[PDB]
């Protein structure tokens, strides 16, 4: 029940190299999880 | 299907108006929530403790 966000956020196909993720979040939702989807920013 | 009460200073107990809070807990699911406020203890040092 706990959804937890890792995440880094590093400057510069993706490159080749090591860096591990830190926690960001805590989130004592409880909630179930067996899809998704993403949102994008458009040109208008 | 509504009334209204008074309240007119000039009333005797058991028709003044009174003021009601209820608080009411209930434990769904969550591993950990709000609990009580913690003691602390100060903090000595090189002591076995
Ligand atoms: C998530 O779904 C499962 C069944 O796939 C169910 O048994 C479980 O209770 C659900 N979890 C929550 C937190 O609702």
């Amino acid at each position: 029940g706990y959804f937890k966000i890792y995440s880094k956020h590093t400057p510069i196909d993706l490159p080749q190299g090591f860096s591990a993720l830190e926690p960001l979040v805590d989130l004592p939702i409880g909630i179930n999880i067996t899809r998704f989807q993403t949102l994008l920013a458009l040109h208008r | 299907p509504l009334r209204s009460y008074g309240f007119r200073p000039t009333y005797g107990v058991g028709h003044q108006p009174y003021r009601v809070v209820v608080l009411s807990f209930e434990l769904l699911h969550a591993p950990a929530t709000v609990c009580g406020p913690k003691k602390s203890t100060n903090l000595v040092k090189n002591k076995c403790v």
